[PDB]
Order: C-alpha cells, then structure tokens, then sequence
C-alpha cells in the first residue's frame, strides 16, 4: 500500500478530530473506510466481508436508481410527452390505455401485459445474478465484486494505484446515492410529489417550504 | 455385417462429369471440390514484368520499357499493412474460396428471407420497397425509422462487420473463423465430423445461389417475386 | 444426499460458487444460503437453529387454524363470522365467544379471564421448554422425545436424521406462508380462501397487481 | 443411478423382487416383465429391435396428429386439420394441398402415392436390415456414420443416457397413441380438440360422459 490517503492509519474519520482511534479491526486497506461501526455488526472477519459485497451492490443498484428516478421527470417537465414523469407513479403506465409506450412515444416498446414484463424479468435477472455469483461466459475464476476484464472494456483500471484510487470514488458516490435514494423515499411519503417538485418549491420560498411544514401531518388522530 | 447390393461403391472420388480426371491445380482438401473448374480461372497464371520508361526531358532518347524477370504468381499472402488489397493475387484459390463462401452465406440468408416475408406479409421481395419508403412494418408491426435512418444505420453498423472480417490473417481463418462464432463447437473438433458439415454449407451456398439467380431472372421476365411467380406456373398447370 | 457436501443447494448450478465456509451439512435444512454472513459464529448459529425451528413450529400449527374456520365456512358449519384476522373481535359480541356455534360450549365473555390463564400457562411451558422440568429435564432443547415422541418414531437414527429434514422444510414453507396470510390480508382485507376462490374466478384479471396502485400517497 | 442394481423399477421403492434376466445393462430397464415374455436371451434382444422401431416412429408420428392441427388453430385454412380426417383429402377435387396451399404438392392420383412409397420403403427398410450406400457393416439399432452428424454421441459415457432419453421419450409417445386411436373412435374429435373441451369444464367433459357409447340393443 502506497501512501495514498485514503489506505492506512492517515486515514480521514467519520467524526474528523473527534473519532480518536478507529475499532480494532477497521485498519484501513477496503474503499470508504472512515472507521465507522461504533455498534460492531462487523467484528467477525468472516461477517464483515459479507457486508461489503451487500454494501457494493446496494451502491451500484443506488446510482442507477437516483439518476433513473429523476430523468424521466427532469425530461418529462420539458416537454416529452410521458405517461407519467414522477417516479413512485411512473409503474401504474401498464395499466391505462396505451400501454407503456417507452419515451411516450407509441412507435417505441409498447408494451402490454404486466405478467409478460415479470415472466421475463425473472428469466433475466436469474440468470444474470446466477452469473453473477460464479460462471457465466463473460469470466470464470475472477473476483466476487470487481471482475473486470470483459466488465472493464475501455481498459481504466490497470495501473494498481489509479485502480485503488478509483474504488474510494465507487463507493462515496455509491453512499452518496443510498442515502440521497433514501431521501426519495421518505420525501415522497410524506410530501407526496416528484422529487424534483420538491426541489422547485424549496427554491421558491426556502423558508416556508422546508420539512416542518409537514411536521404536523402525521398527529394521532 | 454388410451387403453391397442395390448400389455400388464405384471407387472413386465423384467428379462432375461420370468419368473425366481432375484439373491439375484442384486437389481434394477443400471441401466444395468436385473437379469443377473449366476456362482456368483458378490455374496458377504466372506474370512477367516489365521495367518503366524513360521520361528525361533533357536527353537525347526515351527509349522504352524492356522485359526484366519472369516471376511466378504467389497467392494468399493477405499481409495486413494494405487494408485496402490484402492479398498478393487476384486469381488465388484461397481467395476465391473465401469468395464462394460469402457470397454463399448471403445468398441463403437471403433466399429463406424472400419466402418467410411473403408468406406473412403478402409483399413480394421484388415490391419490398415501395411498400416500406411510406411506412417502417415489419410481421405487422410498425418501426419509427425513416428510409434516410435506415441507410446512415446500415452503413455504420454492417461496415464494421465487414471491417472487422477483413482484420484476420490467414487464409483459412478468414473463411471459417468459429470462436465466437461457434459457440455450440460443432465444427470445432472431431475434423472428419467437421469436414461433413462444410460440405453441407457449400452445397447450400450453391444451390442459394443458383436459386436467388433463380429468383431475379424470372422477377425480371415476369415482374413477380419469389412466391408469386410460383403460384401463376401452378395456375395454368393445374386447370390445363 | 440431504448431508455432507453434496447436498442440493439454493441456487442449484449456481450455488456451488458461493457457499459458506462455515455451512458444511452437519445440520438439518442445509441449503447453504446464509450470504448475509449472519450465523458465521459457530455460537450464534446454535442459536439461530433454535430460533427457526420454534418459529416453523408455531406457524404448522398456524396455518393450519387460518383456512379450517374457512373451509368449514363453505362446508355449512355456522360460525360467527370465521375469518382469521377478525375473528379474535368475537368474544365482543353479544353471546360471548362460543366455539362451533353452540351455546353449551366454550362461551367465553370476560377476555381477562382467558388472557390471564394463558400467561400462567404458557409462562411455566415456556419456562420448561428451556430449562427442563416435570417432562424431563436432561435432554435436546431442540428435540427432547420421550414425553413428546409417544409413538416410537424418533428411533432409527438413519429415519430420524430424515425426518428432521421434512420437519423443517413442512415448516419453512409454513412461515412462508403466514408471511403470505399477513400481506395478503393487509393489501386485500379478506380471508385467503376468499382470495384462493377469486383468483380461480379470473386468474388473469384477478391478481396482486390489481391492487398495486393501493398505497399511492396522495399529498 | 439408471444402471446395476441400484437402478428404479417400475414399481419404484416398493419394488421387491424383478426379473432375473434384467441386470440393470440396457436402456429402458425399469424390471417389468411379469408376465415374463422375454425368458429368452436371443428372443429379449428381438424385442428390443422391435420396442425401438415402435419408439422411433411414434415420436415422430405425434407431431403428425397434433401439428396440423394446431396450426390450424392459428389461421392455416387446411383441407382436413384433424388427422384422421386427412386422408380423405385427396379425394376432393382441390386435392392434398400442402399446408392448404395450391401451389404446392397438390396430390390427385391416390394409387400414384404408394406406387413410389413402396419402391422407397422397400428400398429403405431393407437398408436397415442390412447394406446401404450410408453404412454398410455398423449396428442394427445406433449406427452414428452419417445418421449422427452433429455428433452429440461421441463420448461412450454420455450416450448410454441419451438411449435412456430416447425410449423415455419414446414410450412416452407410444402410450399417447393407444390414447389417440381411442379418443378418435369414441368422440370423433382432434385431441387438441379433446383437450380444448376439457379445459372449458373438466368435471363434464371428461370420459364418463362417454361411458354409455357402446351400450347393446
Ligand atoms: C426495485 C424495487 C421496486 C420498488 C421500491 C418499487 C416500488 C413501487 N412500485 Mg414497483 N417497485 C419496484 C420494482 C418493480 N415494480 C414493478 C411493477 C409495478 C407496477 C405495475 C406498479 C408498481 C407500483 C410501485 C409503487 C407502489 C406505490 C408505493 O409504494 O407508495 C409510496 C411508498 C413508497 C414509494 C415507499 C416504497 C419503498 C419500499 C417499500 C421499501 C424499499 C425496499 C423494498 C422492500 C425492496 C423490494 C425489492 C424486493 C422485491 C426484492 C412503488 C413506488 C405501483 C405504482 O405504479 O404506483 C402508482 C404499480 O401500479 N410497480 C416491476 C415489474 C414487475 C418491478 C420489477 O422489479
Ligand atoms: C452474460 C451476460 C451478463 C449480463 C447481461 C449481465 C448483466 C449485468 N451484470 Mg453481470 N451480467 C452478465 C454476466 C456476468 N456478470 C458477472 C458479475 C457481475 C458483477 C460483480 C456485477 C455485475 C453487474 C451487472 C449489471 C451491469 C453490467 C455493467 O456493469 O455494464 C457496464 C459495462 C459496460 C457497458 C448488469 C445487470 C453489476 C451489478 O449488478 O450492478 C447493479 C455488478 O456489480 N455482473 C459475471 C461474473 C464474472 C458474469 C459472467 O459471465
Ligand atoms: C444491396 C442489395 C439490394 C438489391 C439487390 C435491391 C434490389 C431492389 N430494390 Mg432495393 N435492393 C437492395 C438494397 C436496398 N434497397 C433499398 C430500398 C429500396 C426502395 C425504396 C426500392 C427498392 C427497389 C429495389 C428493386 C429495384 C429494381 C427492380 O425493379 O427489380 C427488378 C430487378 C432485379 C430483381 C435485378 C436483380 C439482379 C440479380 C439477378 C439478383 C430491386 C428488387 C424498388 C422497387 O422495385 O420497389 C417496388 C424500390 O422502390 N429498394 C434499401 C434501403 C433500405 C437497400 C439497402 O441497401
Ligand atoms: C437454478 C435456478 C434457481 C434460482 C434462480 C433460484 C433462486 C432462489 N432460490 Mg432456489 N433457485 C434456483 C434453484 C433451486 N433452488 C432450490 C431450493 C431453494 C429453497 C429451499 C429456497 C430457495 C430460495 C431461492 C431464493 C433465494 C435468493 C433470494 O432470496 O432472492 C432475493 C431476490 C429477489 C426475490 C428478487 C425479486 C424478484 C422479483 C422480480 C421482485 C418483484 C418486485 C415487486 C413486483 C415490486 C417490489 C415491491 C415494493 C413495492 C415493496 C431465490 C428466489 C429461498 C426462498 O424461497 O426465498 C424466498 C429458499 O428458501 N431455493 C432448489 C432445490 C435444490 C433448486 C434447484 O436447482
Ligand atoms: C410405489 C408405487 C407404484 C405403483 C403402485 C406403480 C404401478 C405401476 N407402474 Mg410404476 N408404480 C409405482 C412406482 C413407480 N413407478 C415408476 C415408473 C414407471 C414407468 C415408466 C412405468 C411404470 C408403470 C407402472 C404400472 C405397471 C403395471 C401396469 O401396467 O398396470 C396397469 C394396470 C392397472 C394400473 C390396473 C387396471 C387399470 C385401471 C386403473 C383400472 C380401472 C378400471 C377401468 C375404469 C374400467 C374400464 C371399463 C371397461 C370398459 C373395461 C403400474 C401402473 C408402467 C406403466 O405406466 O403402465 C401403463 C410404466 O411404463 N412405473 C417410478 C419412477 C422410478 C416409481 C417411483 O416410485
Ligand atoms: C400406416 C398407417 C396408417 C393408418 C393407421 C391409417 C388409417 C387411416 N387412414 Mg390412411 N392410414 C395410414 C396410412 C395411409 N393412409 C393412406 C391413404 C388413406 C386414404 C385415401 C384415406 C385414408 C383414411 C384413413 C383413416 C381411416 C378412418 C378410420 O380408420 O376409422 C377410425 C378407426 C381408426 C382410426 C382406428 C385405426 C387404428 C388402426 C386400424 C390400427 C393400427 C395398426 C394398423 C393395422 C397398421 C397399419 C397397416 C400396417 C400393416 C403397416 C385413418 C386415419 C381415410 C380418411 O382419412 O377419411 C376420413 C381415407 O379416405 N388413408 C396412405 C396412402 C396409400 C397411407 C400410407 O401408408
Ligand atoms: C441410404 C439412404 C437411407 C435413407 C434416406 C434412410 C432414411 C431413413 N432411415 Mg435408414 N436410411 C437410409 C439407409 C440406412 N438406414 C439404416 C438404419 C436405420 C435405423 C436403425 C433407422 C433408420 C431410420 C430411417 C428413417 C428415419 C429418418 C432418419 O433416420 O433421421 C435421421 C437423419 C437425420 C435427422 C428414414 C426412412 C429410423 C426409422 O426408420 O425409425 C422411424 C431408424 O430407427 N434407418 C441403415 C443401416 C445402418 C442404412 C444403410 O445405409
Ligand atoms: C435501475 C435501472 C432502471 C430501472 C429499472 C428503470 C425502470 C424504468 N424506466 Mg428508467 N432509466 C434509468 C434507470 C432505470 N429505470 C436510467 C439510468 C435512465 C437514463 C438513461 C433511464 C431513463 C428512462 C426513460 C427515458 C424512460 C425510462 C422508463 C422506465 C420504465 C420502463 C423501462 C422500459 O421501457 O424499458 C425498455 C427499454 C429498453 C428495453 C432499452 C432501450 C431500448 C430502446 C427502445 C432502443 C431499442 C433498441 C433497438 C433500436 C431496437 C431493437 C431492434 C428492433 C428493430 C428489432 C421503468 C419504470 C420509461 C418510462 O415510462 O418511465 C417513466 C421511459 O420512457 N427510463
Ligand atoms: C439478407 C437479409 C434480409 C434482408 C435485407 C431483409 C429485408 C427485409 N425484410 Mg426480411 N427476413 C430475413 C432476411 C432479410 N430480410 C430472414 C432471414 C427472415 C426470417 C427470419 C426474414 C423475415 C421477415 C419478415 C417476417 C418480415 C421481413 C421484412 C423485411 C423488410 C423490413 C424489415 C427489416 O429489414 O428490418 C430488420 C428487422 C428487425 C425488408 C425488406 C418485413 C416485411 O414487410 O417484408 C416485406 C416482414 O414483415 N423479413
Ligand atoms: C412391456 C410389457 C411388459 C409386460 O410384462 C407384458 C406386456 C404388458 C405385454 C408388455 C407391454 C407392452 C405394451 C405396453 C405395448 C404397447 C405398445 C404400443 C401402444 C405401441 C404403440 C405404437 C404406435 C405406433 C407404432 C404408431 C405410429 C403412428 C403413426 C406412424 C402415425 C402416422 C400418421 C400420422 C403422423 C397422422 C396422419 O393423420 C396419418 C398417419 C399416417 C396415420
């Protein structure tokens, strides 16, 4: 391990200067480590592996959900002509009229039956997650969480410092989007609008339509 | 056990004609050879070369070009820093293979195209482009593309096809690559077991060939596609 | 077969690439999907055999009492309004709570009688279900037999070794479906015999994503 | 697993006793001789010359029955789609058209059929007793030569159980066509037929509605 600032005990900590010393067995050699598991769910080894395998993944399925949440509704507020734009709303599309006409353009998809959408998402993403956990024909014997190769095609991940570089950035933008896709989902049970429309009426009086506006919603009555 | 009766076994190698010997330049390692090959055209066709004339404005006598070496031909060096002419001869066997072969596979990709799209759709393959310039259908269903979409997609996509088969070297390999393009491994080992089954492609690259040649001289004649023009010989042979 | 090493797995072909160390085929039930890393302690996964084996017992038994005050409500048996996840209201009505439709039986009013009973009963069963007592005191917590296997079966120890594994796997899938029962009840809000006979009504039409669009939050 | 003494019988794990000339060597050996036709160790192998032949061409005679008619389900306008039906198309004056089609094979003369099928069959069975221009000394029953082109029966190990898979199979569709000569005599329909009337209501149109069809006087 070189000297890169982010392996080792240099380390920068969840808490700054008042962390102290990290838990025994957090030393610093695995992406985002800032020392923080102050209820030690990870203290066996064996356990705190199979963590980052869970955390890795729910970061690469995150990233994909906070920009595909949002990108159809940030298009769909400039014209394009959906079915719906919000994202909580945008699974009912199968059910009016139309079908689910991709881009809402008719010409596209056009897609019809819910249990034809599920009979061959399940045949996909079985095989896929199958492939994922071992064989497959992409590669054979490589890593559970980095394999790389045909899953690394414009070839950016070579030199071993870079590549130890660019895993620190996987993963803090990873945990920037599970809690930001977090924050889609309480925000949109409580308020009840596109994320976005939230956004557009903070900006339009900041002071009024903050969180405690809705702090009352939920009283016991 | 065995009986040789209701056939004979004739000892030979089944050339073209019942009993005529083979050409000098066709022996038996490839798989099309049945000794087919008047007028030459596959004869390694030896050159001469002659040296370049004088220009030289200031002298007394531009002479003229004489005869410098006789040089035999070389075929199927496909060297690739040309890329634009890989191989050393025009008229090489290897090339002319590689020739066969893909004008083969084109034409019975095509032939079976020209019948499984008249048979659901009812437009003949000669009247499949009016019929498409007004509306993108395909089994029905109609597609969003515009007939200027179409040719920008087509170049761009089958043009790194055909870029990416003139990449490989050897003469051999660029007519059956496998590879990828095996992935049940049929032909991959076993190379008796392989050597039957591309007997079974070149005998169906040339009846495709023949039969889409078929297709177009009677589409010209009669101005009718593959299943139509079929249909008006059964007309009158049916009822007459 | 169902031990060692080469027990089936719970992802078939796939599952040979990632299964547990610590997951060999020593115990009962072994699919070897444990990829949450929760039982790598070999004292925790003592106890988490404990924890799945008691709740499987509780929800045979449970799965079983949901659908037969339904059955029964088809086969022309009176009840007072049989269905599972609201039959507990009946001890409010009028005529206490009696048991088939009969007021010479059970005929319970007063709940505090009935819970207060039940607290003692099952405080001391649960009491010596850890500790031992007048069933026995030395033996398996998991599987005592003697006082609770009357019948001779847990004998044979190539049987008994086998049926643990169908005493799990009846069980497993009757925690998958009070886990079925309970969703199926908050969503529909009617008894999943209702349900089983409105799906064969219409399977295509009648199905959860008729009720997918049920939670919207409309703000 | 399919082969020896450890191999399933047809009576499963209650099975007892089999016959003592089934060892547990051949494919199809599930021990059910009991009436014990097969004592013979020359006559048991004409047998299985003989299964084989009845596996082989039933299979391929089941998608003859419910082929037809199920493209005719999907909008094919045959002569006769039910398959008993069939034959009797050569005799309207439209002829056997193949796949409903005129300008396709289009028989007329019915003595003209087997007058060629027979020079062929002929020609064709005997090549399978023995000679014939494809193998000349190979087996009676898995020759492989140029019958196996694809080659999935390389490997001695693997094609003992693609045996198994072909009488499996293969007995499979023979059961069906004791079914199908019935079902045809009894109700007069097409199987898929049959099949699409029971699935409408399955407690009536079942087979004891037809239970009373041969009733005397
Ligand atoms: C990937 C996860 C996933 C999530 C979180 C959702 C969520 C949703 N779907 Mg959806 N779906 C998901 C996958 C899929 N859906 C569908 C097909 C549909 C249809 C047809 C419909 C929906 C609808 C809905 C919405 C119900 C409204 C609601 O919950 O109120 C607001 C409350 C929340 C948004 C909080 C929800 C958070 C969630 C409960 C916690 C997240 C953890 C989950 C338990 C993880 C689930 C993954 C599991 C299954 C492995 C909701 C946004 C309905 C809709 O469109 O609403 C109008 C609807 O009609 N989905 C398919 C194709 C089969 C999917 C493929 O996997
Ligand atoms: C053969 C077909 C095959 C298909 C369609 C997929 C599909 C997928 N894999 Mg998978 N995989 C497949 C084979 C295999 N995968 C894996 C191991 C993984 C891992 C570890 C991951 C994926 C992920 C993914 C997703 C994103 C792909 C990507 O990063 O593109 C980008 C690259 C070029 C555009 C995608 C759903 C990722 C995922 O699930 O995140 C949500 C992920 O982390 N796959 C192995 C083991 C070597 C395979 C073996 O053949
Ligand atoms: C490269 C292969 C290729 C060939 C052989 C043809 C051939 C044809 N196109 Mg076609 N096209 C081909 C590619 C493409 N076309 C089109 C788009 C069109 C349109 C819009 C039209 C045609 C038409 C025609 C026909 C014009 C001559 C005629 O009257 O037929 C008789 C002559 C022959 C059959 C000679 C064949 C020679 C040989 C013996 C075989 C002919 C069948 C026209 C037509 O006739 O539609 C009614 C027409 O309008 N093509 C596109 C754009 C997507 C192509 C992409 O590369
Ligand atoms: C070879 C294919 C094969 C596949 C793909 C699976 C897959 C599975 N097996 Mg296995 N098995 C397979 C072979 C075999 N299994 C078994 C025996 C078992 C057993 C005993 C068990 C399993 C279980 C499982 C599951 C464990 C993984 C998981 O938890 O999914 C998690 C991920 C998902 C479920 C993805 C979600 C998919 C779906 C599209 C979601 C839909 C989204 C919603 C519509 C919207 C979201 C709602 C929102 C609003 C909240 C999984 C479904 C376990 C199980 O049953 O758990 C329930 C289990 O107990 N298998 C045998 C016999 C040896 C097999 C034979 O080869
Ligand atoms: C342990 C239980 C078990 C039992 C009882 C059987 C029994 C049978 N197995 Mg076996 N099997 C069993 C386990 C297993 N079998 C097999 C695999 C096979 C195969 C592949 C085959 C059998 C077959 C047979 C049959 C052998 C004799 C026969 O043909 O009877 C036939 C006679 C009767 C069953 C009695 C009479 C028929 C009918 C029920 C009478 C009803 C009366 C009518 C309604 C009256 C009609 C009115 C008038 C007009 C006449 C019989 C049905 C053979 C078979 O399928 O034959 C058709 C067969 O091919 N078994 C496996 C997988 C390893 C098993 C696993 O344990
Ligand atoms: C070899 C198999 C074979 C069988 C079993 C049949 C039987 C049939 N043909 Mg067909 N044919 C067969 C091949 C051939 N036929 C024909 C030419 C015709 C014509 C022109 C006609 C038929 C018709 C019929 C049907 C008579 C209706 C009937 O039998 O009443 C119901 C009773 C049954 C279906 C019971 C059948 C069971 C069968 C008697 C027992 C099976 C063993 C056989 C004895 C074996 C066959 C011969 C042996 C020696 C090889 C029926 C599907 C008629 C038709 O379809 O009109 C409606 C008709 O007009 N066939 C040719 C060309 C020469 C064939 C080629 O070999
Ligand atoms: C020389 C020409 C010749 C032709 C055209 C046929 C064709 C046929 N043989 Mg025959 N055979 C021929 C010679 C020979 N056969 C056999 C031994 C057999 C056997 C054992 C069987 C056949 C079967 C068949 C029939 C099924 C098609 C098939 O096998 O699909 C395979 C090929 C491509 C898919 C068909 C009539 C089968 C049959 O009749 O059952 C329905 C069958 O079981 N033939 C031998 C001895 C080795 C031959 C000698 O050359
Ligand atoms: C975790 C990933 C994820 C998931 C599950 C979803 C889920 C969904 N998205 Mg979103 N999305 C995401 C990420 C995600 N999104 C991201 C990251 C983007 C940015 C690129 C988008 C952008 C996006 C748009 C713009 C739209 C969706 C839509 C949808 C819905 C249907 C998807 C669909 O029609 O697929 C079908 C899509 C494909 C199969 C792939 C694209 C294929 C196109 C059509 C080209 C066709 C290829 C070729 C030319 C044709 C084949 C040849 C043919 C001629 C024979 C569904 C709710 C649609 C919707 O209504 O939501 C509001 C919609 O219009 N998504
Ligand atoms: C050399 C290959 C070749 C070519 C150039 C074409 C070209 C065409 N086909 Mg054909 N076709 C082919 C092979 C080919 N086909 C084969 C091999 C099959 C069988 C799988 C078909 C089956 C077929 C059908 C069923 C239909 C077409 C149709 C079409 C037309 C537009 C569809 C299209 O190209 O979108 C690319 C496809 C995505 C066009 C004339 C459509 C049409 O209207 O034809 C008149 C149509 O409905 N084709
Ligand atoms: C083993 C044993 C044992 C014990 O011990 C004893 C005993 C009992 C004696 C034994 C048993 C036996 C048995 C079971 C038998 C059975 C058999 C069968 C059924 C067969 C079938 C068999 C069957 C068969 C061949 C069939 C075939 C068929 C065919 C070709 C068909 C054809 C066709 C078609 C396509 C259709 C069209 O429309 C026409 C035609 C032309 C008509």
């Amino acid at each position: 391990t070189p000297d890169s600032f982010w392996y080792g005990p240099e380390r920068p900590l969840f808490l700054g200067a008042f962390t102290g010393e990290p838990p025994s067995y957090l030393t610093g050699e695995f992406p985002g480590d800032y020392g923080w598991d102050t209820a030690g769910l990870s203290a066996d080894p064996e356990t705190f592996k199979r963590y980052r395998e869970l955390e890795l993944i729910h970061a690469r399925w995150a990233m994909l959900g906070a920009l595909g949440c949002i990108f159809p509704e940030l298009l769909g507020s400039y014209g394009v002509p959906f079915g719906e734009a919000v994202w909580f709303k945008a699974g009912a599309q199968i059910f009016q009229e139309g079908g689910l006409d991709y881009l809402g353009n008719p010409n596209l998809v056009h897609a019809q039956s819910i249990l034809a959408i599920l009979g061959t998402q399940v045949l996909l993403m079985g095989a896929i997650e199958g492939y994922r956990v071992n064989g497959g024909p992409l590669g054979e014997g490589l890593d559970k969480l980095y394999p790389g190769g045909s899953f690394d095609p414009l070839g950016l991940a070579d030199d071993p410092d870079t590549f130890a570089e660019l895993k620190v950035k996987e993963i803090k933008n990873g945990r920037l989007a599970m809690f930001s896709m977090f924050g889609f989902f309480v925000q949109a049970i409580v308020t009840g609008k596109g994320p976005l429309q939230n956004l557009s009426d903070h900006l339009a009086n900041p002071g009024t339509n903050n969180a405690f506006a809705y702090a009352t919603k939920f009283t016991p009555q | 056990r065995s009986g040789g009766v209701g056939y004979r076994k004739y000892q030979g190698d089944a050339l073209w004609l019942p009993n005529t010997t083979r050409p000098e330049w066709l022996d038996g390692s490839l798989p099309g050879d049945r000794g087919f090959d008047p007028l030459g055209l596959s004869k390694p066709s030896e050159f001469v070369v002659i040296g370049v004339d004088e220009n030289d404005q200031n002298a007394a006598k531009n002479n003229k070009g004489s005869v410098e070496a006789i040089v035999q031909a070389t075929p199927d060096e496909v060297s690739s820093e040309n890329r634009l002419a890989p191989y050393s001869e025009v008229f090489g066997l290897a090339r002319f293979r590689e020739c066969e072969l893909i004008h083969g596979r084109w034409a019975m990709l095509a032939c079976l195209g020209a019948l499984v799209a008249e048979a659901t759709t009812g437009v003949s393959w000669v009247e499949a482009g009016k019929v498409e310039l007004d509306g993108a259908s395909y089994a029905g269903l109609s597609l969003p593309f515009s007939i200027t979409q179409l040719i920008w997609i087509e170049v761009i996509l089958v043009g790194g096809a055909e870029f990416y088969r003139n990449s490989e070297t050897n003469p051999e390999k660029r007519c059956y690559p496998g590879g990828v393009f095996d992935p049940l491994k049929l032909a991959s080992e076993d190379e008796e077991r392989a050597f039957r089954l591309k007997t079974a492609e070149i005998k169906h690259a040339r009846l495709a060939m023949v039969s889409f040649f078929g297709y177009g001289v009677q589409a010209l004649s009669t101005g009718e596609g593959a299943l139509g023009s079929l249909a008006k010989f059964a007309d009158g042979l049916n009822n007459g | 077969e169902w031990y060692g090493p080469d027990r089936p797995k719970f992802l078939g072909p796939f599952s040979e690439g990632d299964t547990p160390a610590y997951l060999t085929g020593e115990f009962p039930g072994d699919y070897g999907w444990d990829t949450a890393g929760l039982s790598a302690d070999p004292e925790t996964f003592k106890r988490y055999r404990e924890l799945e084996l008691i709740h499987a017992r509780w929800a045979m038994l449970g799965a079983l009492g949901c659908i037969t005050p339904e059955l029964l409500a088809k086969n022309g048996i009176p009840f007072g309004e049989a269905v599972w996840f609201k039959a507990g209201a009946q001890i409010f009505a009028e005529g206490g709570l009696n048991y088939l439709g009969n007021e010479n039986l059970i005929h319970a009013q007063s709940i505090i009688a009935t819970l207060a009973f039940q607290v003692v009963v099952m405080g001391l069963a649960e009491a010596y279900r850890a500790n031992g007592g007048p069933l026995g005191e030395g033996l398996d917590p998991l599987h005592p037999g003697g006082a609770f296997d009357p019948l001779g079966l847990a004998d044979d120890p190539d049987t008994f070794a086998e049926l643990k594994v169908k005493e799990i796997k009846n069980g497993r899938l009757a925690m998958f479906s009070m886990f079925g029962f309970f969703v199926q009840a908050i969503v529909t809000g009617k008894g999943p015999i209702q349900n089983l006979d409105d799906h064969l009504a219409n399977p295509t039409a009648v199905n959860a994503f008729a009720y997918a669009t049920k939670f919207t939050p409309s703000a």
